[PDB]
C-alpha cells in the first residue's frame, strides 16, 4: 500500500483551504488544486478521515459563528440573524459539495454513511433548532411576533416563515 | 480548462473529445462534473489543458458508447468484467444490468471456463431412449449414456437399463443478485432432505 | 468552415471534408441532423467551422446501412449488440426479426448460445459396427457406443447389439422457428405417440 | 503541409508529422498522393492546412504493417479471417498466393461448422492398446473405446476384447459432393458393397 | 518546473500526468524513488519538466491501472506475463500478487494448452447418482461416469456402483506450474505415502 | 533537438523517448547507428528533433522489451512471425530463436491444425485411480476411464481393472536440431518394434 | 398491459421528444430510444393515447411552426 506521510502532509493544507471555503473566500486559492487534491485520496480509502475532517470543520464553524451570532442578536432582528447567518451556512455547504462529489456518491454509499451536505444539516439541527438555548429563544421569540401580528401591529412575516422553513 | 462546446478528457493519458451534452445524460456520473467550464471541475494540463480523469481508457469505450447513443456495446476482445467494473465506477444501474447480461451470456456460452453449467440424468430404456435421445431439448447435450444390470434376461427390455447423464452450458449469474434463498424453501428442502 | 456546402465533420475528432449533399439524405439518419445549419443547435464549432460528430466511427461502421459507400453486417465475430441497435435504429419490425434470425443463423450453425444440437440413436450390431462408423454422414460426429445385454451367441452378435449415439451440431432452422398449422400432421404424431 | 520532408496527417482530428517514405511505398496507396503535390489537392483546410484522411481505424495496424514488410498477419484472436479481410483490402500483392492458403485454412475451419470427421474403428486385444495408442498419427486424435466380449474366456486376452474409436478433422474445403468421371471405380464401389 | 502535487512521468514515448500518490504501490517501487529528485539521475526530459525513465506504456497499462483503481484486471489479448514484467521491474510486491492471481485465471482459461487442470473422482450408489450429479459443484465439469461390480447387494444398487470424474480449470496449485514448497507438507504427504 | 544524452526516435512515424544506452544494451541493433550522435544517418530531421525509424511501432515493443531486459513479450494480439520479423531487423539471436519457437508452438496447435497431441494408457485399480487422477500431472487432460472385463480375481478389486487414458496437446514446435532421427535410434526403434 | 403508473413519465418525455424533432432537434435525441419508447407505449394497447397525442401534437407542430412562418412573411 502507499505511505499516508505526505497524504495528511498535504491534507493539511487541503482542510486548511476546506476552512478558507467555509469562510466564503475563493479568491486566495486554486480551485483545480482542491479538486484534484480532494478527489485523489477518495480512490484509495481514505475517506474515513475526510469525513471525519470535514464533520469537525463543519462542527467547529457553525459552533463559533452561527450560534455565537444567534445568542449576540436581539429580538425583532433574531430572526435576520438567523436566516442570514442559516443562508451563509447553506452557502457554504453548497460551495464544500461542490468540491466533493466522488466522496458523496461512492464513499458515503459504500460506507453507507451520511452525505457531508445531509451531515452538515444534521449538526446545524442539532446546535441551532434543537439546541436548547437557541430553540427556546426562536420559539418563544415567534410566539411572540405571532402574538403580536393577530393584532393589527407590524411584523415581518416572511422571516417567521423562513424560521418555519428551517424548522421543518 | 480551457472552454469549448465539446470537452477533451484525459482518460488514463488519452485525449477523448466529447460534447458536453451526451455527458450530461447521467450527473450520478463522475463525467457530469467534468464537462464545467465554470469552478465547479478545474482540471488543466501544463501541455495542452485538458481535464484530467483517473478512469483507465480500457473500459471507457463501450460506457461512453452507452452514453453517446443509450446502447453499450462490449468489444468481444476485452473483458466484460472489465466493462462491469467501468459501470460500477459510473455507477449506472442500467449499465451494470447490461454489462451484468453480458457476463452471464458469456459465462453460459464459456460455462467449460468454471462457471455455471447444469447437469442431470435421465432414466430410460432403449424403446424410449431412442425417442427422447431423438427428442433431446435444444440447449440440452448429450453427454454420456450407460447401461445398468438388468436382473431380466440379461440386457435390455428391463427397466433398469439405461441412464443417460445429459447437461446444459448454464449462464452463471454474478453474486449479489442470483442465488438467494428463502425460509420456506428451507424448510421444504430439509423436509424433501430425508 | 462547415457553414457552406462542404464542411468538417469531427467523427471521431477527425475532421472528415464532405458535401452537405451526401449527408443530406432524410432526417431518419443522424447526419442528416448535424450538416443541415438550424437554430437551437448545440453540436457545433464556431472556432474552426465544423459540425461535431460524437460518435467515433468504432460502431459508426457496422451499422446496417444502404445509399453510400461503407460496409456493414454482423460477422461471425462481429458484436450481436451492436449490430442489433444499428437495425434497431432503422426501425420496422420485420428489420428487427430479420436481424435476430441472421444472428441466430451465424450463432446456430455452430450452435453457440441458440445451442442447436441433433442427436440420433443407430442400432448397430458388431460386424455392422466398423460400417457406419467409417460410412457416418459427413455433418455428423460420433459421441458414443455401448454394447447391449443378449441371450444369443455367448452375449456378442445378438440383433441388437450396440447403440452408436451419433450427433451433429447445426441450426435445426437458422431462424430457430417451431410450431406447424397443419392439423393432419399433428393427428399423425399424436398418433405415433402411442 | 508540405513545407519541409514532414507532413501534417489528419486523424482524429490531430495534426501529425510523418515523414514522406511512412506514407510511400508504393503507387496504389492512398497516403502516397499527399506526398504528392498539385493544384487540385482538395484536402486543405483553413486552420494550418492539413490533409484531412478518413483513418480512426481498428484494424489498419497489424496490416499496415503487412505491406511495410509483406508477410501475411495472424493473431491468435484474429485468424486468417484478419488476413482474408483487412490485408487484401491493404493491397498487397504477394498476398494474392498467400491468402489462398489463408482462404482454404478458412475453408477448412468452415468445412467442419458441418462437423466432417473421418471416424475409425480399430479393433485391439487389450494389450494391444498402448501402444497404438502412443502411437497415434498426427492429426488424428482418439475419442472413444469400448469393450467387447468374445466367445472364448470371456473376451480378455482376446484379440475382439476393445474398440478403439478415433476421429481426424477435414481440411478440405467445403463440399456438397465427390464426383469423378470413372465408371470403373463405381463398378468396384458396388461390387465392394455386398 | 518540474515537481507538484502532480508529477508528470514520461513512461515510453508519451507523457502521463499523475499524483506522486498514485504512482507509488509499496515505498519499494522504482516509480516512487523516481518521484522526488535523487542525485543519481541524469538523464532526463527538462523540456517539460516531466523525468524520462524506458518502459512500454503498453505494461504500464494495466500497471497504472490497478495502481490508479486498487484493482488488477490484465486483457485478454495482453500479456499478464508483460504485466508481471513491468511489476517487477518496478518492484511492486502487490502487482506481483495480482499478476499472479491473473494468471492463475488465465491458466485456468488457459487449462487446454498444457497447464495444470484438477480432477477428481467421486463414489456414488445408483440412488444417490442422480443426487451427486444434480447437486455436483459449480465451477466443475463433469466428464466421465462409469459402472462397476457391485461387491454388496446384489448386481445393483451399491454403495459403490458408480465411479463419477469430475474436473476443474483451475489448477490446484498456489501458483502456475511451479509453487515454494513445504518442508511439514512432504513429511506428512510421506506419512501418508507408506 | 535530437540527443544530448537521451535519444527521441521516430518510429514510423510515431514518437518514442528512450536514452541511448537502453538501445546500447545491445551494440549490435540497428538502433546503434541511430542513436548514436553522428554523421552517418540516412534519415534523419533536426528541424524538431529525432531521428528518421521507418519501422514497425506496433512490432517495435516486444524487440524494445528483449533489449531493455531480455525478455521475449508474446501477446494474443502479437502475430509471433510479426515480431519475428521486427527482430530479424533488430538482430537478437536468442530473441529470434525463442520467437520462433513461439511461432512453431503456436502453428502446431492453432495454423497447422491441432496435431501430434500426446496421449497415453495407464494401468489403474480403483484404489490407484483416485490418487492418480487425483495426482493428475501438469498440462495433462483426462480423457476415459474404462472399466476391463475381469473374470481373474473378479471382475473387481484387482490391480488390471480400469484403463485410464490421458493427452496432453503439443502446441509444440517440432525439433529444428533435428526432429528426424538418428541410425541407432532407429536400431533401437525395431528392436523395440517386437 | 394496462397499468397507469409508468405511462405518463414516459408519455411525456415521448411528447418532448417528438417536439424537439418539431423544434428541429435531433442533435441529441436518438431514434432508438424514442423508437422503443412508442413501440412500448403502443403495444401495451394504449393505441388510443398516441393516436390523439399524435393528433393533437401535429395541430400544434402546424400552428406553433407552420403558421408562424406563413403568417409572419
Amino acid at each position: 500500500t502507499m505511505d499516508e506521510k505526505y497524504v495528511n502532509s498535504i491534507w493539511d493544507l487541503l482542510k486548511n483551504a476546506i476552512q478558507e471555503i467555509q469562510r466564503k473566500n475563493n479568491s486566495g486559492l486554486s480551485f483545480e488544486e482542491l479538486y484534484r487534491n480532494a478527489y485523489t485520496m477518495v480512490l484509495h480509502k481514505h475517506g474515513e478521515k475526510l469525513y471525519t475532517g470535514l464533520r469537525e470543520v463543519v462542527t467547529e464553524h457553525l459552533i463559533n459563528k452561527v450560534r455565537e451570532d444567534v445568542l449576540n442578536s436581539l429580538n425583532n432582528n433574531f430572526l435576520q440573524t438567523l436566516n442570514q447567518a442559516w443562508n451563509d451556512h447553506q452557502t457554504a455547504m453548497v460551495m464544500i459539495r461542490d468540491i466533493l462529489m466522488y466522496m458523496d456518491r461512492v464513499y458515503v454509499q459504500q460506507n453507507n454513511v451520511e452525505n457531508v451536505y445531509n451531515l452538515g444539516l444534521i449538526i446545524f439541527r442539532d446546535q441551532v433548532v434543537r439546541y436548547g438555548c437557541i430553540r427556546d429563544h426562536l420559539r418563544q421569540t415567534l410566539l411572540d411576533m405571532i402574538a403580536r401580528e393577530r393584532k393589527g401591529e407590524v411584523v415581518d412575516r416572511g422571516a417567521i416563515r423562513n424560521a418555519c422553513q428551517m424548522l421543518m | 480548462g480551457s472552454v469549448s462546446k465539446w470537452v477533451r478528457l484525459n482518460v488514463g493519458g488519452t485525449y477523448f473529445l466529447t460534447t458536453r451534452q451526451t455527458l450530461c445524460r447521467d450527473p450520478k456520473s463522475f463525467l457530469y462534473r467534468l464537462c464545467q467550464a465554470d469552478p465547479d471541475l478545474d482540471s488543466d494540463k501544463d501541455e495542452t489543458g485538458a481535464y484530467l480523469i483517473d478512469r483507465d481508457p480500457t473500459y471507457f469505450g463501450p460506457v461512453l458508447n452507452y452514453l453517446r447513443h443509450g446502447k453499450l456495446v462490449i468489444n468481444k476482445d476485452l473483458a466484460e468484467e472489465g466493462v462491469l467494473e467501468e459501470a460500477e465506477f459510473y455507477n449506472i444501474t442500467s449499465l451494470i444490468k447490461l454489462v451484468k447480461d453480458k457476463i452471464r451470456e458469456r459465462d453460459s456460452k464459456t460455462s467449460q471456463v468454471p462457471v455455471k453449467h447444469v447437469y442431470r440424468v435421465l432414466q430410460c430404456q432403449e424403446e424410449e431412449l431412442t425417442q427422447m435421445v431423438s427428442t433431446m431439448s435444444d440447449g440440452w447435450k448429450f453427454e454420456q449414456l450407460v447401461s445398468i444390470g438388468s436382473s431380466y434376461n440379461y440386457g435390455n427390455e428391463d427397466q433398469a437399463e439405461f441412464l443417460c447423464v445429459v447437461s446444459k452450458e448454464l449462464h452463471n449469474t454474478p453474486y449479489g443478485t442470483a442465488s438467494e434463498p428463502s425460509e420456506k424453501a428451507k424448510i421444504l428442502q430439509e423436509r424433501g432432505s430425508r
